DNA sequence: TCGCCTCGCAGCCGTCCAACCAACTCAAA
DNA sequence: GTTGGTTGGACGGCTGCGAGGCGA
């Protein structure tokens, strides 16, 4: 048998399924980089950092064995591994699997494809198989340490900070916390604000509201990657002390989606 | 008194147009040295010759070049009482000419030869050598043309009664003719007769009244064929009086030994007067038919002469690079080179260089020509074109060669100097050839024809294309390929540099034409065109020009005619078996039909005269017993057997095959100049036999018969399939097999056994055997061919076992690779190593090759490869024993990236068609170097030459370069045009290869192969071939650097398993 | 009256197909 | 001729933006 084995079956293919809907084809292009803990998809979207993770769990059976392995999403730069997870490619899908076998560098992922058929028959559709060889060598830089501060925006509130965000390099837009919590979004000609507080539409739910900062970020990026991924309220997290601050926005919604901007050094 | 007839090639000349390159005025000053000078000049035509001169035109004792003539504008220069007795002679060549009483009374003919030409006839010269060496022209008197025409049709048409009237008719019609052309001539000059024969086509045809019209003139003949009563059909009005003489004269010949002998009522041929010559022969003779016979015993040719020459020219104009136009009176000959060998010995007699202007050959040329033992050249040199084209054409008149050759003489050099000759100068070409005016002197382009009179024109490079195949055939590529003699070239681009230099540079130019004339006279003794062309002259009855130049068509038509006319006839004047694409391990054996088409004309009996497409014409015959019948396009056609009719096409191929039979036995035992002579007897009849299918199937060609042709094509259709039942039915189990073949017990291989047809083209069926081995089964495989025929074919049908496969890669139809049974690798209908490729790509295609073929590895799993539809490999690992073919690829995408790579392995080049400005596509990788080289550091520039260049990667500093400077009259993802490069500039810093151009072009190579081991798909191919590489993914540097100040981590790359794991944990942490 | 959500239209980009130029021709100079 | 870049246009799948309608 395979040494690695995933399987996507009944609720968790469910649970899959609707965290890729709102996805589209974002991700179809993509590094998924394969482990004991799970398939981290990783992209860029407008120049910027985009990751989903697929935490083992989620999965109805995840088994790995060996090091840490590597794919390009796409098969001879035409479908994708993720296509199967599009929200009307495959209507009657019913199961989906990966096997990975050989040694690494030069291991083999197959993706496999059931649909339910009348009176619910599990037919494969060998056809629709997938075969990709890992990459030989990769270097993927990846989020890592607690962020300082994460405030929880509904999905009102986030497309309020998208419309404060500046609209180019040349309005750049400037995100900050004071000493009585709250919480602002602003640039040249537009500003919102909100009620940060510790776990009424201008009140922010969040960890270390306390933790007061002034960052900026010049690229209008941040609006335009947060509507392609179409994240429907999201957790801002901060992460300050490092000599270039960063703000990641991880969706909340069916999606899991994290999008990573750098900050305009203090 | 002076020639009967008038002399029109130059015996004097005292005025003429002067033009000579002012570089020759080397006294002048440097602002009168370009150009030409253009104007007339009264003196005589000059030639200058190691400190001497002489008139180009005088001739006598001191002459520069030799000379094979007797009369000179009709003084006849014979020693005193030169007069040799003629017995035999022989012919290479012969003319139809109308000659006239009126004309030739002031000659002293004899009346029977004055009354064969009054008021007109056609004299038939032959033309050829005494045994002494003596030139002589033959004119043979009484020969007249006929035609027929149905008695019936032209009696109720005209009204006629007796074949008096009809000559009348035919005579009015000549008076009345648009142009008046032919007013003078009557009924006498025609004679009709009643004969009875039979139209050639079909078996029905009854046996008519003809009326059979004899003409005097070729003229005339042809104006009442295309006019004279255009309802009624006409028969054998294309036939010429030579084919006339030669097919009602039994044994005469075109080419060969004749003997003068008494004739009729004791007559004797006739020695014309010096005065009354009509070529430039040293005796003539008139005489009848009846004064010749052939001479048999004799065979080896007479001391006929060749000219090789080769002549070079310079461009006068603006560009001295351009390619120069003989109409261009700035563009000139500037020498000729003109080399003079006896034809039955092949000794080099003379070596003649023309000059325009003073040329001092290399003593080293000189030096090595005499250690060669080759004559010492003489350099005949001249003031202006025109001095050295006249003494170059009073040659050809006063020396008479027999025969001319060069390399390209027919499309460059003879039209070159006969446009100069005609159009600038304006001299008659009409008495240059053997005839002393009013002869064919003529060029017309298709490549290009050539007809001169009494000279025939062999061009070596028809020889040679026509006879081996190359990559190039540029003379010298050919003595590279043919002789061995690798040599140095004078670039076109030189002469004019060392044209304006000075005589000692000129003496270079000279040198390497004298070389060049010497190489042509190598491939002409080797390839001995002469014999294999008088062969077939012999052969068809035609003579050696027409054998030459006209098609095949001619030649079966007159051996038809000779048949046709024996037996009293007139000829009228006008998908199972396709490839599935794939590879194979198992032995496949080639079964061939030996020449089928003949084959098949002959079993079946199909000719014009045997077939028929009424029924009614076999309801009195036996179905099966006494004919075939058969359905063609279409139509049921009727073929009546050999015991009813017997088919003329069946008569001609059954005698030449029998005859090419008694050729080939005699060999064995013939001396080594006897086995040359067969050797070309031999391979002569096999041409004309297999050109007799091709001559049916010509519509609108002589005598077609389509039905023939279409008959021929279905039977031998029907026969490959009836191959493939019968091999199917008989041997579908080894035990069948070896119940007719014992011996295949012993080449019985482990797996299972099958035999089944793979491909068949016209003529070959592939037989694969499954379960059999290759080295026995090539023996069995004739064996099985024997068995095959005699089962199902009738002599003298063949099937014959060709060769065994031990692997064979079928491509399509026609395409194929495939290894003999002895490791020999065959290659139809592809070009593993194309031009238009860098030799990195060449190699490796050709590395991709030769290991599916010669690693078992990978030929097995190659193989296995068909045991699935190709679109399943995409989604499985491919068979084990690829791992090769893959590393071959993964190893050439490595070395299109090495620093240490040689730069010249990818090196492209493209020639400069016209200076970049004029380009309508600007965006070419050529044109790109050109502007390059100038924009950087003014780089070594070109014009009309080839630009070298490689295909770089976008490093950035390419984008900022990329505006280049033809502006004075794409910024981002360049285009291929805009990333090349000079390949000394990439040499010089280091530059990367554009790794996706050459390996998506490696992949493309590929696919044109490798493509047929996957129904043939091309993208299946591609796609499976690109999986074998390496991919691998890294941020770009700048993003990496700044994500790193951004405090991400590192996955993957250097870092360890398990720092990777960690890293990849506290990704999920963070991002959760 | 203002904000949010949904639907439609326009711009976009990648794929393919057909046509056009141009080089080897090509070999003589 | 034939082929290889290129180019320019049809078109098909997709996402974003703007406007209109409905609900609070
Ligand atoms: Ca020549
Ligand atoms: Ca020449």
């Amino acid at each position: 048998g395979a040494p690695c084995q995933v399987v996507l079956q009944g609720a968790e293919l469910n649970g899959i399924l609707q965290a890729f809907a709102p996805l589209r084809t974002s991700l179809l292009d993509s590094l998924l980089v394969m482990g004991d803990r799970g398939i981290l998809i990783h992209n860029t979207i407008f120049g910027e950092q985009v990751f989903l993770p697929l935490e083992h769990s989620q999965f109805s059976r995840y088994r790995w064995r060996g090091p840490t392995a590597a794919f390009l999403s796409l098969v001879d730069q035409k479908r994708s591994l993720l296509s199967v997870f599009r929200a009307n490619q495959y209507p009657d899908l019913r199961r989906v699997e990966l096997a990975i076998t050989g040694q690494a560098p030069f291991r083999t992922l197959v993706q496999r494809i059931w649909t339910t058929t009348s009176d619910g028959e599990a037919v494969e559709l060998a056809s629709e198989t997938l075969m990709k060889r890992e990459l030989t060598s990769f270097v993927v830089l990846v989020p890592q340490g607690t962020p300082d501060v994460q405030l929880r925006l509904t999905r009102p509130q986030l497309t309020k900070v998208l419309n404060a965000t500046g609209a180019d390099s040349a309005t750049p837009t400037t995100f900050e916390l004071g000493v009585n919590g709250k919480f602002s979004v602003f640039t040249t000609s537009t500003c919102v604000t909100f009620a940060a507080r510790e776990e009424n539409a201008k009140t922010v739910y969040g960890e270390n509201t306390h933790r007061t900062f002034s960052v900026v970020v010049d690229d209008c990026s941040m609006r335009a990657v947060l509507r392609r991924l179409q994240v429907g309220g999201g957790t801002l997290k901060f992460f300050l002390t490092t000599p270039v601050p960063s703000l990641c926005v991880t969706a909340t919604g069916p999606n899991a989606v994290s999008a990573v901007f750098l900050l305009k050094p203090q | 008194t002076g020639p009967t007839q008038r002399h029109t090639y130059y015996s004097e000349c005292d005025e003429f147009r002067f033009i000579a390159p002012r570089v020759l005025d080397e006294d002048a000053p440097p602002e009168k040295r370009a150009g030409v000078h253009d104007g007339h000049l009264k003196r005589a035509p000059k030639v200058y010759c190691g400190g001497d001169e002489r008139d180009v035109l005088r001739v006598g004792s001191g002459g520069f070049w030799p000379r094979r003539s007797r009369l000179w504008g009709g003084v006849d220069h014979a020693p005193a009482g030169f007069n040799p007795t003629v017995t035999v002679f022989h012919v290479y060549d012969i003319l139809e000419n109308v000659e006239h009483a009126y004309g030739m009374r002031a000659a002293q003919f004899h009346a029977r030869f004055m009354d064969a030409i009054t008021p007109t006839g056609t004299v038939i010269t032959l033309l050829g050598l005494t045994p002494e060496g003596h030139r002589v022209a033959v004119h043979v008197y009484g020969t007249r043309q006929y035609f027929y025409m149905n008695k019936e049709e032209v009696d109720r048409h005209l009204q006629c009664r007796a074949p008096r009237d009809l000559c009348e008719r035919m005579a009015a019609a000549l008076r009345e003719s648009p142009g008046a052309s032919f007013r003078g001539i009557s009924a006498d000059h025609f004679e009709a007769e009643v004969v009875e024969r039979t139209d050639v086509y079909y078996y029905e045809t009854r046996p008519a009244l003809f009326y059979r019209v004899y003409v005097r003139s070729g003229r005339v003949l042809s104006y009442l064929c295309d006019n004279f009563c255009p309802a009624i059909k006409k028969y054998e009005g294309g036939v010429d009086a030579t084919t006339r003489f030669i097919l009602d004269n039994p044994g005469f010949v075109t080419f060969g030994w004749y003997r003068l002998k008494p004739g009729r009522n004791n007559t004797l041929a006739q020695p014309r007067a010096p005065m009354a010559f009509g070529t430039s022969s040293d005796v003539e003779f008139n005489c009848t038919a009846d004064n010749l016979a052939i001479e048999g015993g004799m065979s080896d040719l007479p001391a006929y002469k060749l000219m090789c020459f080769d002549i070079e020219c310079k461009a006068g104009g603006e560009d001295e690079l351009a390619f120069p136009v003989a109409g261009h009176p700035e563009d000139l000959v500037i020498q000729i080179s003109c080399l003079l060998y006896d034809l039955s010995t092949t000794a080099l007699e003379h070596v003649l260089l023309f000059s325009l202007g003073s040329c001092d050959l290399p003593e080293s040329h000189l030096n090595e020509l005499a250690a060669r033992g080759l004559p010492t050249p003489v350099v005949l040199e001249f003031d202006s074109e025109f001095e050295m084209l006249l003494a170059f054409m009073t040659l050809v008149k006063q020396y008479g060669p027999e025969f001319v050759t060069g390399y390209n003489i027919i499309n460059f050099d003879w039209p070159f100097l006969l446009a100069k000759l005609t159009d600038i100068y304006k001299v008659p070409l009409d008495g240059y050839g053997r005839m002393n005016g009013r002869g064919v002197f003529r060029v017309w382009d298709i490549r290009s024809k050539i007809k001169v009179n009494g000279m025939v024109n062999i061009d070596m490079y028809g020889i040679i294309t026509d006879k081996i195949k190359l990559s190039s055939y540029k003379l010298n590529a050919v003595a590279e390929a043919v002789l061995k003699d690798k040599k140095k070239d004078l670039s076109y681009r030189d002469i004019p540099a060392y044209y304006a230099a000075g005589p000692a540079q000129r003496g270079v130019i000279g040198e390497y034409c004298i070389q060049d004339s010497l190489l042509v006279g190598q491939l002409f003794f080797k390839f001995l065109p002469h014999l294999e062309l008088s062969a077939v002259a012999r052969l068809a009855g035609i003579n050696i020009t027409r054998t030459i130049y006209d098609g095949q068509q001619i030649r079966v038509f007159t051996c038809l005619l000779r048949l046709a006319d024996q037996k009293g006839f007139i000829l009228p004047d006008t998908r199972v078996l396709d490839p599935t694409s794939g590879f194979h391990v198992n032995p496949v054996v080639v079964f061939d039909f030996a020449s089928l088409y003949p084959s098949i004309i002959q079993a079946h009996n199909l000719c014009f005269s045997t077939l028929s497409l009424r029924a009614d014409a076999v309801a009195h015959l036996e179905a099966g017993k006494d004919y075939l019948e058969i359905e063609v396009g279409g139509r049921r056609l009727f073929f009546v057997k050999a015991h009813v009719r017997e088919s003329l096409l069946s008569i001609l191929l059954r005698d030449w095959l029998a005859m090419r039979k008694q050729i080939r036995s005699r060999i064995p035992q013939s001396s080594p100049e006897e086995a040359v002579l067969l050797d070309k007897q031999q391979a002569a009849i096999k041409v004309v036999c297999n050109s007799v299918y091709g001559f049916t199937g010509v519509q609108h060609g002589l005598l077609p018969c389509l039905h023939v042709a279409a008959t021929v094509t279905t039977i031998g259709r029907e026969m490959l399939l009836a191959t493939r039942e019968y091999v199917h039915a008989r041997w579908a189990a080894f035990e069948q097999l070896l119940a007719d073949f014992p011996e295949a017990a012993d080449m019985r291989a482990p797996g299972p056994y099958s035999m089944r047809i793979i491909y068949g083209d016209t003529d070959s069926i592939f037989v694969l055997c499954r379960g059999l081995t290759a080295a026995g089964l090539t023996a069995v495989g004739d064996k099985m061919a024997s068995h095959i025929s005699r089962a199902l074919f009738l002599p003298p049908i063949k099937l014959e076992c060709e060769k065994t496969f031990t692997k064979l890669l079928l491509i399509a139809k026609k395409k194929y690779i495939g290894v003999i049974y002895g490791g020999k690798m065959l290659i139809k209908g592809v070009d593993l190593v194309r031009k238009n490729n860098c030799a990195f790509i060449n190699r490796t295609s050709r590395a991709l090759v030769d290991l599916l073929f010669y690693d078992d590895t990978v030929s097995g799993a190659a193989a296995a490869l068909a045991e699935r539809p190709a679109e399943e490999w995409l989604a499985r690992p491919l068979p084990e024993g690829l791992q090769a073919f893959g590393a071959v690829l993964v190893d050439a995408h490595r070395r299109i990236t090495d620093p240490e790579r040689d730069i010249q392995d990818f090196v492209l080049t493209a020639e400069l068609s016209r200076h970049p400005r004029a380009y309508t596509n600007k965006r070419l990788a050529h044109l790109t170097v050109y502007y390059k080289l100038m924009a950087r550091r003014a780089q070594v520039p070109s014009i009309k030459d080839r630009i070298p260049y490689v295909i770089v990667a976008q490093t950035r500093e390419v984008e900022e370069t990329v505006a280049r400077l033809a502006a004075l009259r794409k910024p981002r993802k360049l285009l291929v045009s805009e990333l090349a490069e000079d390949p000394a500039y990439a040499i010089a810093h280091g530059v990367a290869l554009n790794t996706d151009y050459y390996f998506s072009h490696l992949l493309g190579a590929a696919c044109v192969t490798f493509k047929a081991l996957f129904g043939n798909n091309a993208k299946i191919t591609e796609s499976l071939l690109k999986r074998f590489i390496p991919e691998v993914w890294h941020p770009p540097d700048d993003v990496a650097a700044r994500l790193r100040t951004a405090g991400f981590g590192a996955v993957g790359a250097g870092a360890t398993a398990e720092e990777t794991r960690r890293m990849l944990h506290r990704a999920f942490d963070t991002l959760a």
